């Protein structure tokens, strides 16, 4: 004791003795919860009631600690709150409060009868606080609350700074915490009754802050701002005047940044390559410039009189362009705690999915042609809105007709039946043949489906329905079309690099270009009945050219048919495309209906229909392009010049960009505004010259502002939380790489996201047998600590705890973490890892390093240290993965990176979509299946939609306590392994035993070094930083390569680079060798795109030959943004002493080893060239063994 | 045929088609009846589905296929056997109707073979197939039609019992032509409803009612205004809109008729509002109903709930289109306005006036149209020019929730202490889907009508009337299920209470 | 005398398509 | 020297 006082906190390395002290501190606070409330409430802290220090540019403030009244006092609970209508059918119409409102924990109690309308109502506000307020990622909300103070005591090496007091002075109460919660229960079970009640949501924003001062966007005065704005906002309600100020707080970086003026930023070509730098003013025009005064009258009037000064410090302090993105990402985090958002889902949904109607009224279009119920066939508007984008649509119609034609549709609905077979003929025969399927989906009820998101309101999305999809099924298919015909809309795969932004750092970058961003994600509301009559004169024309015989249950026939002049029925011949397209217009119920345990069935206004599905993305895809490009033709027909350039429709966006003169490109950016309102639409969009505004990014002048604000490291919408360890260490490893660069420093994400997993993470719970109880604790405690508990005599088997050894953290297969330097025995350190580190078996090289590789190299051998590394921990961590104990990852949960993608409208028709490729692999892997080769459903194409769409359908509880049998089989593993156990080598570890000797020669850097060094990329590359030098270094990033992978997930859905333990080749390898004819039935199954087919049948070759041979490493893509991932990068950062010419020809294999220990060290690096020291026993295995072997993915 | 004719003849005897007596035609029909018996046993005896479908299909249809473990093909040629037997030159087509009620009775062993066949489709005029079709002129009698002129002796003429099967238009009851000239031997063919041409207008118009000719009390010559609510319920007009239908409209003829089927989407969409009166699980039950302003949906509505409180027993309550305009003219001022049930309903009398037909009626002074033969001059684009200076008075009650708004007095209405558990509601437009609610259920109502000649006739409003029709008409795509008022008497009578 | 033209539910499909300049 | 310095250093005399 205690951890600022620890020698890792001095010296921020593990030796031998410092890391038995930071391993037992943790192991302390992880388990024993009298030592956490001891850690965090300790009374040698000492309060602050007022400080002094630095904001992030370094300019110096002085704040004070102020905690309110209404927090530490609270009312007592006020029913009229939450006022009911006088029937009390729903809540009443006008209402403030959508979320918790803070009052006395305690005053909140239902004394009604049962049964009644207040009982069932105070049973949910109940259910509110209790279990709503209930989200942790990883451990309890006192497990994620030290490790974020604990990490902050190390970094700091005090225990004085100002967070520590708001935890002191809110959640010290008494002996015990304030709260805790059950996992057995799924409830905050509050001890203290008179603490607010607002108050478990705090535990979560003093993490979110506190990740912010050691991710190095707030200092610890802005700290105090932060969290004196968050008490502020709690009174009555929290999350309602966050949502409130969001806006308001946020925008004034447009009038920082034009009083900044002039700015040199750097300058991008199409083919996202930075080819020089450039000095532009960054003055605004006049027409932005006027809306400066009504923000500044706003942020006067609503924001707390503490922050509305923060702001205007930074409008006035800021200097160059740097400066205001520095202000940006602390404002941010101050307005932005992080939590996702949630209430009783029939209190936002008043506010979410509640239908209206702004500007103009639409009108309906003229019908030329109607059916003998005077339902629609052919119809065309006079003038207005519709007009306009029907003179763009109604180019495409005979282009799709072609294209609807070639499609067989009965087929194409099989195929969604089946993917989401003779049996489901029989099938589709009795349910799809019958005009009463018409009748069954107009009686069908619209269930209601919310999704939480972070900063945001609960937004209400739709989801799959058999019935109710196929009355739009049609419409869809021929909507659909339309996106190869177009560049106006991004349905792409996302790479997750720069590749995904390079199209707009490329307009920033560009001269006389003026900037529109308009956010569309609050439209389906203003979408309107007669909005929607906009689509169906597309879609009416475009299945009036189509003829397909049959759709179920519509035939091709003679129909009586009137039509505009003709006093009597005509009569066409109408195919059963265009009965299916004009009996969905015709028949529109869009409401939902919620079911509430309160009031009952409760159903939504007519008006809207929620985003979700690719139908209705596809309806908001081509209205939104219809009007904006119909307007561009319209201009034309004025005499008016067009000076829109480009536009994309995004999930949540859309994005225009003009180029042309002041006053062109503001006339034309006036002229597609009024005509989103004439539609009926109230939407302003964000004109600006030099910055564009989008979802979780924002690019300002050819450079990237990340949010770091939406990656939400310690909260969860699912609450999936299980003891599952394997999962949840992968899951950290996926934010914090995801924050890399959102982040001014990383170095800081590093130690934060260390005592997260030496904390929260840290303890396992296993269920022995009772005759085999003391046999199990006794072989494991001579490498694992375990804590043994009573034995019940009520059961057969006996609970116990096994915490892990610390440095499974960092072992290869199992967590696997950047380490710390460690010590040699020689007393020199390992480098300290960046966060651009591979992982995947380039973890097993941290064994040899220690052992070390440069005295193995002089001494000839490629033995490994026994003695160093069960000092460490590294043998007790390597036996508790070699008995594979802890759960499993399924493939499919591998399919999901959890990087949060560019746009979302690729997300919503991901859904629906290539249905006869999923059909064709399905077949495959039941038809392999007869022949006698299974495959696992996890490689099989189409099985990842298809576990989404029905699990996420079941209501049954997933809140199991994940606790694993030692079984009599399991313990006779245990017993083997733990006795002579000694660390396992494998041949293809000399391919580990590498050095690399610094020189003296300084290595040229690349010229862009220069263009980036004015205004930076991101936060954490600035001029001298790590990122900024290991971008001078190696330039990304390589544009025919991710162009290439993205061919390729194309076809899969998605890229995973090869290895030889990857299942899709296990399985693979399996057939080639037994039965070589199923491999083409082979690969349909998983889909393998004609050139993934020679990958695997090359290296079918090698494997039989060679083994397992190759150098397998794991760079994310979100990991390297802005950095390249092409090897070849680093030829010229290393000298390779010429004598290996002449006995390896492996030159391409040298230069994975130096790109991947640059990317390493680059904490280190001074600019120093590199010399390839190689081991006696590493040359000898690579000569006995073709280089494409190491190397199946690349051709030489 | 898709259904059986030998069985389910009732069926066909609707239509007008009666069977011959049992003829290389007539054998053709008991081949086919044997053929369903031999399906109807295969389907049941798995799980009701054939199992080898394509092969039913060709050789059913195409004839052409002949075959020769105990599952499988001990069904199929069982099947074999029997086509064999026939000798026919060729196969079967599998016949089906154009008819909508007719498509959802088809067994569904017959689906199965749907996709594998080219099924010929017979169109039915007004419901009735043709009879100069091929298949339905030899397999069934060919009708002939007595009339005034053309009545006489079976002899005169050349008939057979056993060929032509009798249709009596001549208005004298079948009883006194089948015993008075001899038809005892002849079957009549018996149809409940009525057609009726009305005089119009712009030309001749059709009508459909599904009162029989003695329970609708017109004969030629009688007004159109006579027997109008009997109309008003049950008639529909199959002439395209505007029909030229008016007060002054005369018939020119009547003759038995085919009665309507009444659309199973609009039972769908009715009997879903039925399942939210019974619910104990739904507290408040709207019913949400567009129709063209002047198309007597007001006279309707009011009977409906009657006629649904009857058979509920629940007290129903009516809103008419107008309760909001009147209500509005009142209480514009009030800044505290009464929203009881029973003081809405009291404004909500005729006599009293909108408060969209005062701001229409300032709207047409300020640009000289002070009479209906003026407003018919204009052009359109004059007109839709005035048009959008409603929208502009529209939406200022739309827009937004206020004490006024349309959207608060829908709400207070609906919520209120004593206004009854369910509502019915009437719109003019779709923009109010957002205000008044909320429901998942909203239709559209066409009744038998000239909704511009009705306005044009009425000596009251006059020019202000027929303005606000073609504003709203502006307004008011047919977006939901449109639906007829014998269709919602339909669906009450076929729901079944307690 | 009137005419099926009149109508507005026509002159407005007319008014569709020649469209009056 | 710390590394941001001789970082700088490198930087600056290239460039000149
Ligand atoms: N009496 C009392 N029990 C508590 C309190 N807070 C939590 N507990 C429960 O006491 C149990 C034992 O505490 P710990 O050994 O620290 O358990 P834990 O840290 O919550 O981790 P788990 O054992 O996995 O639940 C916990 O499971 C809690 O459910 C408290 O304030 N008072
Ligand atoms: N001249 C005149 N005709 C009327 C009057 N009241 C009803 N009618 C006629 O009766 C028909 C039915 O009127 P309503 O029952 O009020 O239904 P409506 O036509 O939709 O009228 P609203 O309910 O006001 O929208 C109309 O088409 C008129 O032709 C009236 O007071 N004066």
């Amino acid at each position: 004791t205690k951890l600022h006082n620890t020698i890792f906190s001095e010296t921020r390395k593990f030796t031998r003795e410092s890391f038995k002290e930071i391993e037992h501190l943790t192991a302390r606070l992880a388990n024993d919860r009298v030592a956490r409330h001891d850690f965090l409430f300790n009374t040698s802290i000492v309060l602050i009631s007022d400080y002094s220090g630095e904001d992030s540019n370094g300019n110096q403030l002085q704040a004070t600690i102020t905690i309110p009244n209404e927090i530490i006092n609270p009312k007592e609970y006020d029913p009229s709150d939450y006022p009911l209508a006088e029937d009390e059918s729903f809540f009443k119409q006008g209402h403030k409060y959508d979320y918790l409102v803070t009052f006395r924990a305690g005053s909140l109690t239902n004394t009604y009868e049962p049964k009644t309308k207040m009982y069932k109502l105070h049973a949910a506000l109940d259910k509110l606080m209790h279990v709503k307020q209930r989200k942790s990622r990883f451990a309890d909300l006192w497990r994620e609350l030290c490790a974020v103070i604990a990490s902050l005591d190390v970094w700091y090496q005090t225990t004085n700074y100002p967070l520590r007091t708001y935890v002191k002075l809110l959640f010290h109460k008494g002996d015990e915490f304030p709260f805790y919660e059950s996992p057995s229960q799924d409830r905050i079970i509050f001890n203290d009754k008179s603490v607010a009640s607002i108050l478990p949501t705090f535990v979560y924003t003093c993490c979110q802050v506190g990740t912010a001062i050691m991710s190095g966007i707030l200092t610890h005065v802005e700290s105090i701002v932060a969290m004196n704005h968050f008490l502020h906002c709690a009174k009555d309600s929290y999350i309602d005047e966050k949502l409130k100020i969001k806006g308001i707080g946020r925008s004034w970086y447009q009038e920082a940044l034009h009083n900044v003026c002039q700015a040199t930023v750097p300058v991008w070509s199409q083919f996202n390559e930075v080819i020089g730098h450039r000095t532009k003013s960054t003055s605004e025009p006049h027409f932005v410039s006027s809306t400066f005064i009504s923000l500044r009258a706003k942020r006067a009037e609503l924001l707390y009189p503490e922050f509305n000064a923060y702001i205007n410090r930074a409008i006035q302090l800021s200097k160059t362009q740097n400066d205001v993105a520095n202000y940006y990402a602390a404002c941010r985090a101050m307005t932005n705690d992080g939590t996702f958002l949630a209430t009783l889902t029939e209190l936002s949904l008043d506010a979410a999915v509640f239908p209206r109607i702004e500007q103009h009224l639409v009108t309906r279009p003229a019908v030329l042609m109607s059916n003998t119920r005077h339902e629609s066939l052919k119809q065309k508007y006079t003038n207005g809105v519709g007009s306009i984008a029907q003179s763009y649509l109604s180019s495409f119609t005979d282009e799709i007709a072609k294209r609807v034609n070639g499609r067989h549709h009965d087929e194409a609905w099989l195929n969604f039946l089946t993917t989401s077979r003779i049996v489901m003929q029989a099938v589709f025969a009795r349910e799809y043949r019958t005009p009463e399927r018409i009748f069954k989906s107009l009686k069908a009820p619209i269930k209601l489906v919310e999704r939480q998101q972070s900063d945001r309101r609960q937004r209400a999305i739709s989801g799959l329905d058999n019935d109710r999809l196929f009355l739009s099924f049609m419409p869809y298919t021929i909507g659909k079309q339309i996106y190869e015909l177009n560049d106006n809309a991004a349905q792409g795969k996302q790479a997750g690099n720069a590749f995904d932004i390079g199209e707009m750092l490329y307009w920033t970058s560009q001269r006389n270009v003026l900037l529109s961003s308009i956010d569309v994600a609050g439209m389906d509301a203003s979408v309107t009945t007669n909005t929607k009559d906009i689509y169906n004169t597309f879609v009416l024309d475009v299945a009036s050219k189509c003829t397909v015989p049959r759709f179920g249950p519509y035939y091709a026939k003679n129909m009586e048919v009137f039509e505009a002049g003709n006093r009597q029925s005509q009569v066409r011949y109408v195919n059963a495309a265009w009965q299916a397209c004009a009996l969905e217009a015709a028949n529109s119920q869009t409401s939902t209906s919620y079911e509430s345990e309160i009031f009952g069935q409760v159903k939504n206004a007519e008006g809207t229909y929620p985003s979700g599905r690719a139908d209705t993305s596809t309806h908001h895809t081509v209205l939104l392009q219809g009007l904006v490009r119909g307007n561009e033709l319209k201009r034309a027909s004025d005499g008016k010049n067009s000076c829109l350039a480009t536009i994309k429709i995004l999930g949540d966006d859309i994005m225009e960009i003009f180029q042309g003169s002041e006053s062109d490109t503001y006339d034309h950016a006036v002229s597609n505004a009024s005509i989103l309102n004439e539609s009926g639409f109230a939407t302003t969009a964000e004109l600006s010259q030099n910055s564009i505004v989008l979802l979780q990014q924002l690019v300002v002048n050819g450079t990237f502002w990340g949010f770091a604000d939406r990656i939400s490291l310690w909260t969860r919408e699912d609450t999936k939380d299980i003891g599952r360890l394997n999962l949840a260490m992968m899951e950290l490893n996926a934010l914090i790489d995801d924050l890399v660069f959102r982040v001014r420093r990383p170095e800081g994400l590093k130690m934060l996201g260390f005592f997260c997993g030496a904390i929260c993470l840290r303890r396992f719970t296993l269920s022995v047998d009772n005759k085999l109880y003391d046999s199990t604790y006794n072989n494991l405690s001579k490498y694992m600590t375990l804590t043994k508990y009573d034995k019940n005599p009520d059961s057969d088997s006996t609970l116990m705890s096994l915490i892990l050894p610390l440095a499974w953290l960092f072992m290869p297969r199992g967590g696997e973490y950047p380490a710390y330097p460690f010590e040699r025995r020689d007393g020199t350190f390992t480098e300290d890892e960046s966060m651009f580190t591979a992982r995947g078996a380039y973890k097993r090289r941290l064994l040899y390093d220690v052992s070390n590789i440069g005295e193995m190299i002089q001494q000839n051998s490629m033995a490994l240290d026994d003695d160093l590394l069960h000092e460490y921990g590294f043998t007790g961590a390597l036996l508790l993965i070699d008995l594979n104990i802890l759960d499993l990852i399924d493939e499919v949960k591998k399919e999901d990176i959890s990087p949060v993608k560019v746009s979302e409208l690729a997300t919503s028709l991901e859904q629906l979509g290539k249905l006869g490729e999923r059909e064709k692999s399905r077949r495959a892997a039941s038809d392999l299946k007869i022949r006698g080769h299974a495959l696992s459903n996890d490689i099989v194409y189409g099985y990842g939609l298809q576990e989404k769409i029905q699990k996420s359908a079941m209501a049954t509880k997933e809140t199991t306590v994940q606790s694993k049998r030692v079984s009599s089989r399991l313990h006779d593993v245990i017993v083997a392994k733990t006795r002579d156990y000694k660390i396992s080598t494998i041949p293809a570890d000399a391919l580990h035993l590498h050095e690399f000797e610094v020189e003296d020669v300084t290595v040229d850097l690349l010229p862009h070094a220069k263009h980036t060094s004015y205004s930076s990329l991101a936060y954490n590359m600035s001029f001298g930083s790590d990122g900024w030098f290991a971008f001078a270094l190696l330039g990304g990033l390589d544009r025919s390569a991710n162009l290439l992978r993205l061919d390729v997930a194309s076809i899969r859905g998605n890229y995973h680079k090869f290895s030889y333990d990857d299942p899709v080749f296990k399985q693979g390898y399996k057939i080639y060798k037994s039965d070589a004819t199923l491999l083409n039935d082979f690969f349909t199954a998983i889909s393998a795109g004609p050139k993934e087919q020679g990958i695997l049948l090359r290296a079918f070759a090698y494997y039989s030959l060679y083994g397992n041979v190759e150098y397998h490493y794991v760079l994310s893509p979100r990991q390297l943004f802005f950095l390249s991932d092409n090897p070849v990068s680093a030829e010229r950062l290393v000298r390779i002493p010429p004598k290996y010419y002449v006995s390896t020809q492996c030159r391409a294999l040298y230069n994975i080893f130096s790109y991947l220990h640059i990317l390493r060290s680059i904490a280190n690096n001074r600019g120093k060239r590199l010399k390839m020291v190689l081991h006696p026993g590493l040359i000898a295995y690579v000569r006995g063994t073709s280089q494409g072997a190491i190397l199946p993915e690349a051709d030489n | 045929f898709a259904i059986d004719p030998l069985k389910h003849s009732k069926l066909y005897e609707e239509y007008g088609l009666y069977l011959r007596p049992h003829a290389p035609t007539i054998r053709s029909i008991k081949y086919a009846s044997l053929i369903h018996s031999m399906l109807a046993k295969h389907a049941a005896r798995h799980n009701g589905t054939l199992i080898n479908p394509r092969m039913y299909a060709d050789m059913i249809t195409l004839g052409n296929t002949k075959v020769t473990d105990i599952v499988t093909y001990k069904a199929l040629t069982e099947m074999s056997t029997l086509i064999e037997s026939f000798r026919l030159p060729s196969g079967l087509a599998l016949i089906i109707f154009d008819d909508e009620k007719y498509q959802s009775l088809i067994p569904n062993y017959i689906n199965q073979l749907i996709a594998y066949t080219q099924p010929h489709i017979i169109p039915t005029w007004q419901g009735i197939a043709d009879f100069s079709d091929t298949y339905l002129r030899s397999y069934f009698k060919r009708p002939f039609e007595l009339t005034a002129s053309n009545l006489a002796a079976p002899q005169k003429y050349n008939l057979s019992p056993m060929t032509r099967s009798i249709f009596n238009n001549t208005g004298r009851e079948d009883a006194v032509i089948r015993k008075l000239y001899g038809y005892g031997e002849y079957v009549f063919i018996r149809y409940e409803g009525c057609l009726i041409t009305w005089t119009g207008i712009y030309g001749e118009v059709t009508m459909m009612v599904n009162l029989s000719k003695r329970d609708l009390g017109l004969d030629v010559g009688d007004d159109y205004l006579k027997e109008y609510k009997k109309l008003l319920f049950y008639g529909v007009i199959t002439d395209a809109i505007p029909s030229g239908i008016s007060a002054r409209s005369t018939i020119m003829k009547i003759s038995p008729h085919k009665m309507m089927n009444p659309s199973g989407g609009a039972l769908a969409v009715l009997s879903k509002f039925l399942e939210a009166v019974v619910s104990t699980n739904v507290i408040n039950a709207t019913l949400v109903v567009y129709a063209e302003k002047g198309a007597g949906k007001t006279s309707f509505l009011s009977t409906y709930a009657e006629q649904l409180s009857l058979a509920s027993g629940q007290v129903v309550g009516h809103l008419s289109s107008d309760a909001y305009g009147r209500w509005l003219a009142k209480n514009k001022d009030v800044e505290e306005p009464s929203f009881a049930y029973d003081y809405v309903l009291s404004l909500d009398t005729d006599d009293n006036e909108s408060y969209y037909e005062q701001k229409a009626s300032e709207l047409l002074i300020s640009h000289g149209i002070s009479e209906v033969a003026q407003y018919e001059l204009l052009s359109v684009r004059k007109k839709i020019k005035m048009m959008d200076e409603m929208n502009e008075v529209l939406i200022a009650q739309l827009e937004n929730a206020d004490t006024h708004s349309e959207r608060n007095f829908y709400y207070m209405v609906s919520t209120g202490k004593t206004t009854p558990r369910t509502l019915i509601v009437e719109g003019h437009f779709n923009a109010q889907d957002a205000t008044i609610a909320r429901t998942d259920t909203t239709v559209l109502l066409r009744t038998i009508n000239d909704t511009t000649q009705a306005m044009r006739d009425r000596q009251r409003g006059g020019v202000v009337q027929l303005f606000l029709r073609d504003t709203y008409y502006r307004l008011l795509p047919a977006l939901h299920t449109t639906v007829y008022p014998f269709e919602m008497l339909e669906s009450i009578r076929r729901w079944k209470w307690v | 005398v009137q005419s099926r033209t009149d109508v507005f539910n026509e002159q407005f499909a007319n008014e569709a398509l020649h469209p009056m300049t």
